[PDB]
């Protein structure tokens, strides 16, 4: 018959760390273990990897059981990068795929028209300058260069030059680009050369500011950005890396969450099992990457990476789970309130 | 791990505090005894007394009010402790209840530091403390019969109108209760039929997604899965099996995340489930 | 009555220095004198401005009584060189009469030329982009890229390569190559006579501080006026190189007809031959004069020439000025200095 | 310039020489005297001693030879002398002729010094002197009753000209074949006796001669080139009112000297016509 009071009960509760307890079957002592969850276990890879700090394993083991193409394209990428090196991988993911002279003066000959005559003169009286500007007024650019071409002056020496860009440099992609190398500027062509030939970019880029570090990343990620805006966007992460820059990396594969979290949400999968494989391949895809960069202060990749700390601490290893915690601020309330908990659980 | 003869009587409740360090038990022979649980090693700190009869339940302060505990038992009173310097001691005592006081939970802790208790009388009380240290409660009649379980929803994502928390009691019925300012009180939002027995638990998921799920576990051996998807809208009762359980069912409890439900039941077993895609539910970890 | 022997008679004789002797109607007396030829007087103007170097009159008077068109203007060219000086009248007579870009929108390198020179380029190969340019007719961009550098074989492999096909192609370019390649022989030997105050400034232009060949240039000019009907123009050429030998040359061939048009104006074979001889002399001392100058055979002699008709003037004070002025290796400029000091002392 | 009484017996000759500062004077006392002029004073250097006879003519030789000077006279022979040191001496004498020497002439330098001599005798002796000293001339028979005078030609072949009583002008030539000088041409124009023959130095291409005669007409005898005959041009018009005894031309432009009876000296050029006028 059934009775009010005192009949005997597991009384289970879960417990903090992925904890089970519960009163033991004589009812007079308490059990507290750490079920079995199927799908739900401890990543001991990625807490290998981040001690070892070798992500092979890691990597092959995402390269395995892959998603959709880009993120293959993306795991290979980390491949490669892992074997040839941060060095290495840029060097070739950037890398690229006399004459006649015999005049002799003949026969007679005479200057006709007060163009040719006046420039002759100009040179004999020794006034090379005022020659350069006749000979420019006109339309004899050749002669005018041959000349300063022949001077030591240099205001003038460029005068000619800028008489030269001034009419072709509109008319020429090579005339455009001699522009910009002879002002010794990238501007225009991060802004304008065709996305084609971001290679050309990229080297001249590196060949301008050999010793200005910062500028060079500014440009590197101007074109970056571009590349990224134009659907080119494995080379938007090559020119990204090149740059050490973790955020823009970091915002594109953010951005891309959802759309990926609802491709395992249609292979069948429930809300959790798509949310965590979501998760868990986005962390450990950044946290390989995060390694070979030059790098939290993103908003919504904190409120991630605390996501990951909660699954994480419900398989009960508090040491990847206090790993992570360490690499946010310390400022954010929250990661302060997670430390402690933590700390005081596996402590 | 294993703590044996943590009592010589049966005990009722065994409860990990918010870091699932420290542990509370409670028994027949009427005391709490508090232990501190490192890895496959304890330490029994103290032994609490004061009741008059076996101690049902008890349940953890959340750590930013300090280390105190709850207690509820068969005297009709809710019992306060706190560990002030490895020391623990009675600071307070909920006494409003003419029968036995079935459970005691501690509100979310937006909330402040608030007390939900259950009676036999059929009553539910709602107590806060006040600066000074005593305490001003509330007190509903909920259940015909008795009241044997209250459990709090999770606290909404600071207006306390949103407040809710839903009872079980040996009428049968699983009821939803809000707070209403102009009533001043806890009012009936909800009645959920779906047992045929007294339920013995209920329990709110703390789930954060969508869907809201609340569990009934009864002595008609059933365990019922409620769920809503709009606030004001209905619930939906879903068995977690179709066939009936070969014991009575006494407690339902969902993870920290996952929600994953861990029952418990007669045959002196615990199972564990979980949802899947068709809305229905399995075991989550190698049945038996 | 006719008699053999002893009749009076003034017995005259002509002697050296325009005398006449002869012997008085006494019969006992001789009588040395200098008659008075009409048309044969004393050059005195010469014998003034020989000293005084002043030859504003005498150049005055030729200039007034100048005989046909041409030597007019030899003249006035002593005339105004009188006043002005050879400096000034050289000077005078060889003198003359869009930045920006704004780069805009989209655009790429298109083709396999531009795409290889850019490349070069940034890949700091500033080198090799000048090869690929010439390799094609991308010559304005091989001169600005070499007009970025320093390099001078490479800043000058470019100026070889435009003169390569075209100073053949324009009379500008033409002139270039030689100003460049430090040279005038081109221009001074093929370049129109018309140019010729621009092929002289190209002398004095390139060879600043070497007269020896400044001279050589400008006198080869000189001749390359005259054998082509610029005669007043290529004496002042011979006039800046110092060359007094050239100016006399083209005077003493242009000797002949002078006199020949003087003999048609009424005057007999003597005048004309005075007439010719003293015009000539005195233009070429007063243009001697002022040039930077006897070593020519036909000027010597007639200079010889115009002695005989100055002695016979009585004026031995002109006769050993222009003595002196001619070689003392000359015998017969040996022999005359002696006869005309003698004749004076 | 004057110099009165040079001598006390009249003067028949005064030639300066190649420098036209000294001068030689001769006359019927048989002596000739040597002067110096300089602007218009004058000094007696000399008295020349030696003819028999009246002296007739006196001619100065080149400077390169030497200062010397030659005579002749009435007496038929000819005398040279010589300023050695200061001093004047008679180095030589010619005497071939039978009849009064009335003229001697230095040739022209180039042909060395030589002398041209004419004689009353009708001959006519050219002199060169030996490298020993003695004399070994070339006589030549000239002209009939008498040979007043003798002059040379200019330098370039050697040819000299002679006048006579008997009223001929001749042209004479020097032949190889003949050794000595043979007659060239026989030029008529003069009724009477010639004085004097004067060719002009001129060195132009037209010759020119003058001869003068008794009969009071001076001829002007042309030669425009070997192949032209010798054209006769009357001085004048008109006879002279006396005899014309000399003609000499200057050293340049051609001017003639003529020396008349009446005393009287008139100079001569010729002008665009080709006939002659004062000069």
């Amino acid at each position: 018959a059934p009775t009010w009071y005192g009949e005997p009960s597991p009384a289970a509760h879960w417990a903090f760390g992925g904890k089970l307890v519960q009163i033991t079957p004589d009812g007079k002592g308490v059990s507290i273990t750490n079920p079995k969850i199927s799908g739900l276990e401890s990543n001991t890879t990625l807490s290998e990897a981040l001690k070892t700090k070798d992500f092979k394993p890691l990597i092959n083991q995402r390269l395995v059981k892959v998603i959709d193409d880009v993120n293959e394209e993306d795991w290979n990428m980390l491949e490669k990068l892992s074997m040839d090196g941060t060095e290495e991988f840029l060097k070739e993911a950037l890398a690229f795929d006399q004459i006649e002279t015999n005049f002799q003066p003949e026969g007679d000959f005479s200057l006709s028209g007060n163009i040719e005559q006046t420039i002759s003169k100009n040179l004999v009286s020794g006034n090379i300058k005022s020659a350069v500007k006749n000979s420019l007024e006109n339309d004899l650019m050749m002669e005018a260069m041959v000349i300063a071409l022949d001077s030591n002056n240099e205001r003038l020496k460029e005068s000619v030059k800028n008489a030269y860009f001034a009419k072709y440099g509109s008319k020429s992609s090579l005339s455009r680009i001699l522009y910009s190398i002879s002002k010794r500027e990238v501007d225009d062509l991060v802004e304008n050369l065709d996305v084609s030939q971001w290679k050309f970019i990229s080297k001249a880029i590196q060949n301008l500011y050999p010793n200005d570090i910062a500028q060079r990343n500014e440009m590197m990620i101007k074109l970056g950005d571009r590349m990224k805006e134009n659907g080119h966007r494995q080379d938007s992460l090559t020119l990204y890396l090149a740059a050490g820059s973790l955020d823009k990396v970091a915002s594109i594969w953010l951005s891309e969450f959802p759309d990926l979290e609802d491709k395992l949400k249609k292979d069948n999968k429930t809300i959790y099992e798509a949310h965590s494989e979501c998760m868990t391949e986005f962390i450990e895809r950044f946290t390989v990457f995060s390694n070979f960069i030059n790098g939290i202060n993103n908003e919504q990749l904190i409120a991630k990476f605390l996501e990951f700390i909660n699954l994480t601490t419900s398989t009960g290893n508090f040491e990847l789970a206090t790993e992570f915690l360490n690499s946010l601020p310390s400022d954010n309330e929250e990661v302060k309130t997670e430390k402690a908990r933590v700390l005081i659980a596996s402590g | 791990v294993v703590i044996a003869n943590a009592h010589n009587e049966m005990i009722h409740d065994a409860v990990m505090d918010y870091y699932g360090k420290r542990m509370a038990t409670c028994s027949s022979d009427k005391t709490i005894k508090i232990f501190e649980v490192e890895g496959e090693t304890h330490k029994l700190i103290d032994t609490l007394t004061g009741h008059e009869g076996p101690v049902w339940r008890v349940d953890w302060a959340h750590p930013k009010f300090g280390t105190i505990l709850a207690s509820c038992s068969y005297d009709g009173k809710v019992m306060i402790w706190k560990e002030e310097n490895g020391r623990w001691s009675q600071i307070a005592v909920h006494a409003v209840h003419s029968a036995s006081v079935n459970s005691v939970q501690w509100a979310p802790h937006e909330y402040g530091p608030m007390l939900l208790v259950a009676s036999s009388d059929g009553k539910v009380s709602v107590v806060e403390f006040k600066e000074n240290g005593t305490t001003s409660p509330i007190i509903i009649d909920a259940h015909a019969i008795g009241v044997n379980s209250a459990s709090w929803a999770p606290a909404t994502i600071g207006t306390k109108e949103s407040r809710k928390f839903v009872t079980g009691g040996a009428d049968n019925l699983v009821k939803i209760w809000k707070y209403n300012s102009d009533a001043q009180t806890y009012v009936l939002e909800s009645t959920l039929e779906g047992h045929s027995d007294w339920v013995r638990d209920v329990a709110w998921s703390p789930t954060v997604l969508l869907r809201s799920y609340m569990a009934s576990v009864s002595q008609d051996r059933t365990c019922i899965i409620w769920t809503q998807d709009n606030e004001q809208g209905p619930w939906k009762k879903t068995l977690l099996k179709e066939e009936k359980f070969p014991d009575v069912l006494w407690r339902a409890s969902w993870s920290l995340s996952g929600n994953v439900l861990a029952l418990s039941g007669g045959d002196n077993k615990v199972t564990l489930w979980k949802e899947n895609l068709e809305g229905k539910w399995e075991p989550a970890g190698e049945v038996h």
